[PDB]
This record gives C-alpha cells, structure tokens and sequence, in this order.
C-alpha cells in the first residue's frame, strides 16, 4: 500500500463552484435497489 | 508553479448526486487534509463538480478498474 | 467552438512503472476502445505521462480511495 | 456495475507519450509483499 503515500501538492487551484446535487452523503457500497428502475 | 507544503485540497466541498452518465472524466488529487479527492468535469461543456470518493457510482468506478 | 466530438481514447500508451511520489495527480476518463484510461502529470513538466490501471501503486490507489 | 456506459472522454489534448519507464506489465492485485521494506 504505497497508494496512500502522500506526494507533494500545493499552489494547484480547481475552482469550487457550487454544492448542489445534495452535496453532503457517502456511500451505500452496493446496489441500492434490486430492479424496479421503472 | 512549484508545489509547496500546507493542508490543502483543490476542492474543499463535494458534489454528492450527480450523473455519471453526465460527467467525462474524474480527476483524482489526493491531498494532506482530504480523504481522497475527485474532481469531474461534466459533458459538453458544463460546469465541473467535485465529487466526493465514496460515492456509489464512484464505488463502482473504481473497483471496475480496479477488479471487475 | 462547437463540440465535434468522435470515440477517441487520450493517450494510446500505458505507464505500469511510474513513480508515485514524481506524480502529483491521476487523470482518468472511460474510453470507447480502452479499457481505463489514466493520465498523470508529474511534479514540473518531465513530460506528462499516460499511466497503466493495472499498475501496482494505481491498484492500491484506487482500492484505498475507495473508504479509506 | 452501475456504470458500464463509456462517456464522451473526447476533448482532449496534451502531448501524448509512449514507453518511456516500463509501460507494459500487469497488477499483483493487491501487495507484492505485504511491506516488505524492513
């Protein structure tokens, strides 16, 4: 696991715009409903 | 522009539901102070949102590249 | 300028040994004949290269990202 | 998976490379060993 090894960034910008679709939840890990999309 | 070292993200709010049909690509910054960050720009050309790692349709995104 | 858009993969070439500390970001878009498809750009301008999903550390990468 | 649709990943332009490191190799999955450095 050196995927969590932290490399150095700093002075990049990405510009926030705006939280908008519901902005502020985390996952269900796995399917959220069996099949009933209709 | 040289990198520098404070705890920062490039995004410091996430976009929860958006489309995944609706974005191109994902970006991905991890960064000292943020769990993971992906930052996605949307098709056409539309805004860009960030999104936050452990969403579902991130949870599939990268486990697909990952495994399958 | 109009969006004249084709299926197109970014880069044509994978990276599988690149330095995780020499990156500073993972570029990932799901392309029409590629797999995955993941550029990164190293820290000053070496050149950005084209990263392998099936490299070690991007494994690792995306399966932490995932909860942490 | 919830996403098997492939996008518009057009739109793109850098200066493509090619081999340049090793460029041709498969995962381990997980670990070569688990951290092994000591």
């Amino acid at each position: 696991m050196e995927g969590i090894s932290i490399y150095t960034s700093d002075n990049y910008t990405e510009e926030m715009g705006s939280g908008d679709y519901d902005s502020m939840k985390e996952p269900a890990f796995r399917e959220e409903n069996a099949n009933f999309n209709k | 522009k040289p990198v520098s070292l404070s705890y920062r993200c490039p995004c410091r709010f996430f976009e929860s539901h958006v489309a995944r049909a609706n974005v191109k690509h994902l970006k991905i910054l991890n960064t000292p102070n943020c769990a993971c960050q992906i930052v996605a720009r949307l098709k056409n050309n539309n805004r860009q949102v960030c999104i936050d790692p452990k969403l579902k349709w991130i949870q599939e995104y990268l486990e697909k590249c990952l495994n399958k």
